[PDB]
């Protein structure tokens, strides 16, 4: 349950200073590692975080095409492992081509969904030595990454959330006469926030709440009485208000979000392709 | 020194979740997938999944890190 | 590493256990997918009376888990002919295991392997339920689990039928198996197969009909059987209270429904009544 869960108690971040903080701690040790080893060589932290987003999006495809079909609770706990991973950790050290893999080969294993190494390896779209090198770096970084997850493995996703949501506004809503219309959209949003960091420091509750208000809003549908009276948030006026500041923080994470751009993401290939052939 | 029965007490930093035995006289499995007979006979009602599906829903709604 | 390896506790099926300091260290397919979902589960579980998981670490595909060390199990218990079984140790055996069962349901994790062996006893007398190999979480109605969970003798009568989905009378049955064990030191239903299991298990508490079992039929691999009468309870267990009889009754109700929840159990009147369950640090040491 996530309110005892290790995602709550270790994974869950005050502010995005504080994840900001983590991503220039790890690129700042491994420059220095770099530098204690042996320039243009390294990439900025920001450019880390571009080809992140990028390699997310990568493993958001892969998982799209994947045969058998990946539930999406797979898909949310792999891109939860991607997160986490770097945030501790810079791409020039691991390579997020494979780390995404292993993310996904992970995630399989965690949820319970049972797939062999040589289908999981099929879906990759290379020659059969290209997909058993991959099936060997993969399961040489498994360990790495269970470590960098703090044996963390249990991810909380906020489909269940939704589907309760959807299920307590069907019961007690009745304003809201088919909150079925409200799927889609919400959905939608939903995919918007998991491109964000939302996922480290908000909860999947507030997270599924957020995309049906706003889809809600969307449809021009207002639904604060839903928070005031069927949650009983008239009984405590604080709670309702930090409610409704984490939803606007979250709706402003969204607003505020920049897709990766082909030339820059190109360049920072290049760049990070040189600093691993490099070392 | 006789033993008392005492609930669990987890606090879930969040709104209350209706007992399940009350999800059918309250309506929420109106809306949930009907148990099929062999669901039945194994032990799997349409109530687990629509309690467990509220509990995530509440879970941790009202917490801030 | 940190922890010194000091005596070997033994082999297993999946691992090799040591004692350390005092603790208790677990050593193309990638990372083996039982510790995988020991880690998982353990990680986010923590009660007195569940195994705690301290630390882990490895190399390679290689990984050691770290317990709290557990002085000896329920199985060794049972077996010590020198060690006699009162009222009140078997209440409090049965209490501990009860009160791990529920936080784990709560949790919506069913066990699936229980039985007297995986639940150990530490220098102090506290329970735990340990090797978490097969545990899994249920409530979800678009997962598909499967039948052949359990040790057959502990196993309950709706998995011997096949049922792809269940709750938590899996667990509970097996609860009633281990009360039996308890009472009577030796295993309940010693069943050599799967029709072997449930002909004991009609043949001692009597073949059920659409009256105690109404969708009993539906079962994928439901057979029909002789219509024992079965053996009233207090014949088997002579030295059994009315409360204890009622507590066995609840749970071995041949319906999984109906069949009594840890809570359910935990509020019955032989856990509140006379006498006491047994503190941990009187509880017979082997
Ligand atoms: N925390 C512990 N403290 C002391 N002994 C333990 C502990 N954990 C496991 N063991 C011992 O290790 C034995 C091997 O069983 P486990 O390793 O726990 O599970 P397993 O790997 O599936 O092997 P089996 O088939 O259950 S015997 C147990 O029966 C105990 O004797
Ligand atoms: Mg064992």
């Amino acid at each position: 349950m996530y309110h005892n869960s290790s995602q709550k108690r270790h994974w869950t971040f005050s502010s995005e200073e504080q994840l900001a903080r983590l991503r220039a701690d790890a690129n700042r040790k491994f420059r220095c590692k770099a530098v204690a080893n042996g320039d243009p060589v390294f990439l900025e932290p920001h450019e880390e975080m571009t080809l992140c987003k990028y390699y997310e999006k990568r493993l958001l495809e892969f998982c799209s095409v994947f045969k058998p079909a990946m539930p999406r609770s797979v898909v949310g706990t792999a891109c939860m492992y991607f997160k986490r991973f770097y945030l501790n950790n810079s791409v020039m050290e691991y390579h997020p081509r494979i780390i995404m893999l292993t993310c996904a080969f992970l995630a399989c294993k965690v949820d319970e969904f049972n797939v062999s190494s040589p289908q999981f390896v099929g879906n990759l779209r290379e020659s059969p030595l290209g997909q058993e090198k991959a099936l060997e770096q993969i399961l040489e970084y498994e360990l790495l990454l269970i470590q960098q997850l703090n044996f963390h493995l249990i991810v909380h996703n906020p489909y269940r959330p939704f589907e309760g949501f959807l299920i307590d506004l069907k019961t007690r809503y009745p304003i809201l006469e088919n909150p079925e219309i409200l799927r889609k959209t919400a959905d939608d949003f939903l995919n918007r926030i998991a491109l964000t960091d939302a996922y480290l420091l908000y909860t999947p509750s507030q997270i599924a709440l957020t995309a049906i208000l706003s889809s809600a809003s969307r449809a021009g549908i207002t639904m604060e009485s839903y928070l005031s009276e069927s949650l009983m948030l008239k009984e405590n006026r604080t709670c309702l208000s930090q409610l409704l500041d984490i939803m606007k923080s979250m709706r402003n994470l969204v607003k505020k979000y920049e897709p990766p751009r082909s030339e820059e993401v190109a360049v920072l290939k290049q760049k990070l392709e040189r600093c691993h052939s490099a070392e | 020194a006789l033993y008392e029965y005492q609930p669990l007490q987890i606090e879930t930093y969040g709104p209350h979740v209706p007992e399940l035995e009350m999800l059918g006289r309250l309506g929420y499995l109106n809306h949930v997938r009907a148990a099929s007979p062999q669901d039945l006979a194994g032990g799997y009602t349409s109530s687990l999944a629509c309690h467990r599906a509220l509990q995530d829903a509440f879970s941790g709604l009202f917490w801030q890190p | 590493k940190r922890y010194e390896k000091l005596d070997f506790l033994g082999e297993g099926q999946f691992a090799t256990v040591y004692k350390a300091r005092i603790v208790a260290i677990k050593k193309k397919d990638g990372i083996n997918r039982t510790a995988l979902r020991e880690i998982k589960l353990l990680q986010e579980l923590s009660h007195p009376n569940i195994i705690g998981l301290l630390d882990a670490f490895g190399h390679k595909s290689n990984i050691s888990l770290v317990f709290d060390f557990m002085e000896t199990d329920l199985e060794v218990i049972i077996k010590d002919n020198s060690l006699v079984l009162t009222p009140s140790h078997i209440k409090a055996y049965m209490l501990m295991t009860l009160q791990g069962l529920e936080y784990l349901h709560q949790h919506w994790i069913l066990h699936r392997d229980l039985k007297p062996n995986n639940l150990l006893l530490d220098e102090n007398g506290v329970l735990k339920l340990a090797d978490f190999g097969l545990a899994k979480s249920f409530g979800s109605p678009n997962r598909a689990y499967t039948h052949q969970v359990v040790t057959r003798w502990y196993r309950a009568p709706e998995l011997l039928f096949g049922a792809r989905m269940y709750g938590v009378g899996v667990d509970m049955w097996a609860v009633g198996c281990i009360l039996a064990e308890l009472l009577l030191r030796v295993p309940f239903l010693p069943g050599d197969s799967d029709l072997d299991q449930l002909t004991r298990i009609f043949e001692t508490l009597g073949t059920p009909t659409e009256e105690q079992w109404p969708d009993m039929c539906s079962l994928p691999d439901y057979v029909t059987f002789k219509s024992f009468p079965g053996i009233p309870l207090h014949h088997i267990f002579s030295a059994a209270g009315d409360d204890l009889l009622d507590l066995i009754q609840g749970l071995f109700l041949f319906n999984p429904c109906a069949r009594i929840t840890a809570t359910q159990a935990l509020k019955m009147k032989y856990f509140s009544n006379r006498p006491g369950p047994t503190p941990g640090c009187q509880l017979p040491r082997p």
